RNA sequence: ACUAUGGUUUUUAUU
């Protein structure tokens, strides 16, 4: 991340890969009638914003 | 047994015989270094020959005509591998490993229309 | 195993004592006329051993140890910005660049061409003196005045 | 000539500089170093390296006064604000606390939002 | 938020 986040922190939260913009989102609950999946846990893919 | 291989490259054509026996090489009924000694491709025919070790147990007899030396040497190298892959079919796996059983990616194509050699880019300065 | 490595490309010479040869005789070579660029093997260093000191076993080995590029400085993208950064000189280039970089005195020294030029530029390079060495330490400090992220 | 043993380190990171100063147990500055005093210019005085060697040169600026423990005060948003600590963690004395504060906090303080607006 | 770096889009014509 270099200069885009300084803080005291070099740690990262790992919730943001294969969870957003897809599955899902542009095709929300589109096929197969699943209701578990990473698309329900997408409410954990936050913060990130505000520090 | 007499193991035979043909080879051809850019208007040159060669024939190779491989036999078991005494470690000798003959070309156009001359010695390998009897008329060559300054030509820039004269060593490339040795590339497949060390793969089975040289001049100790194998007899080579080569004939060639047509074209120029870089053509003749490339034709002879592939004629040697086409004969050597008959002498032992397990060498096929080793000749692939060095590229010596394939026709190389340089061959003569027909003249592109007009424009001198028809490969260069003409004037396009903006002046 | 068939398609593995693939090995060779070039082979080591028992008499020259350097693997740079296949890129050293590529210098001042035009229209594929290699023998007019290969004219410095067993001739120019035989003359260096008759113009500066004695022997030639380490002269070309030590001249390129004294003139050694290690860093280069470029404007490079992070997107959309293009920060200046120092980058290390790539391992296959690191000792193969400096031997081609002694050109800004070649038409001025009057050294009587090719092998006699080489017999003078190496006696400066073997002390890190003369041509292009002020520019080498200028790049070394261009990378000292800014070290970026590492 | 004598050992102070206790003190405080004062760090600042700007978008155009990095500063490190060390004070004794009575608040007297024993030595100070800046990245501009380290030969750097412009925002390059804020590089993580220039911040690390400015701190290393400040540890060299207090090498004789005899230090065993101190606390750190970190100011400013500048990119030097992490690398400045690594040379101080190598100065040979203990860091008991680090108080971290940036000026004018508002609007979330500009973290990466990871595919959000 | 950082290739250090170029002023500003002529009077105005009328198949």
């Amino acid at each position: 991340i270099k200069v885009r986040e300084n803080e005291p922190f070099d740690v990262a939260l790992r919730r943001f890969k294969r969870s957003c913009e897809k599955a899902g989102v542009l095709a929300e609950v589109r096929r197969r009638e699943f209701y578990e999946k990473p698309t329900t846990e997408r409410k954990r893919a936050k913060a990130s914003a505000v520090k | 047994n007499q193991y035979y291989g043909t080879g051809r490259r850019k208007s040159s054509a060669a024939r190779v015989f491989i036999k078991p026996g005494n470690g000798k090489i003959v070309i156009n009924q001359r010695s390998l270094e009897q008329y060559f000694g300054r030509e820039t491709a004269r060593m490339v025919v040795r590339q497949p020959l060390e793969l089975v070790d040289m001049v100790e147990k194998l007899d080579l007899y080569i004939t060639v005509k047509g074209g120029g030396i870089s053509g003749q040497a490339g034709a002879i190298r592939h004629g040697i591998t086409r004969a050597l892959m008959e002498y032992d079919e397990s060498l096929r796996s080793e000749l692939r490993k060095a590229g010596f059983v394939t026709r190389d990616a340089r061959q003569v194509e027909r003249k592109k229309v007009g424009l001198r050699k028809a490969r260069r880019r003409p004037q396009f300065s903006k002046r | 195993r068939r398609r593995v490595i693939g090995q060779r490309k070039i082979l080591p010479d028992p008499k020259f004592g350097s693997e740079l040869l296949a890129k050293f005789v590529n210098i001042l070579m035009v229209d594929g006329k290699k023998s007019t660029a290969e004219s410095i093997v067993y001739s120019a260093l035989e003359t260096l051993a008759q113009r500066s000191g004695k022997s030639e076993l380490e002269a070309f080995e030590v001249a390129l140890e004294n003139v050694r590029p290690t860093v280069e400085v470029k404007s490079r993208r992070v997107g959309g910005s293009t920060y200046q950064v120092p980058v290390e000189v790539r391992p296959v280039r690191r000792n193969a660049l400096a031997m081609r970089w002694i050109v800004e005195a070649a038409r001025k020294r009057g050294d009587k061409s090719m092998a006699l030029r080489l017999a003078n530029e190496l006696s400066d390079a073997a002390e890190n003196k003369g041509t292009a060495v002020k520019k080498r330490e200028d790049v070394h400090r261009m990378a000292e005045a800014n070290k970026a992220f590492a | 000539r004598k050992q102070v043993s206790d003190g405080v380190a004062h760090i600042h990171a700007s978008f155009n500089n990095t500063i490190v100063t060390i004070t004794d147990r009575q608040g007297n500055a024993l030595g100070w170093a800046t990245a501009g005093g380290s030969g750097f210019r412009g925002s390059r005085k804020s590089t993580p390296f220039a911040a690390q060697v400015a701190a290393e040169r400040c540890a060299d600026a207090v090498k004789e006064y005899g230090i065993k423990n101190l606390e750190v005060m970190v100011k400013g948003p500048g990119p030097g604000r992490e690398s400045t600590i690594r040379a101080l963690n190598a100065a040979g004395f203990r860091i008991t606390n680090i108080t971290d504060v940036t000026p004018i906090p508002h609007n979330g303080c500009r973290p990466p939002k990871k595919r959000r607006v």
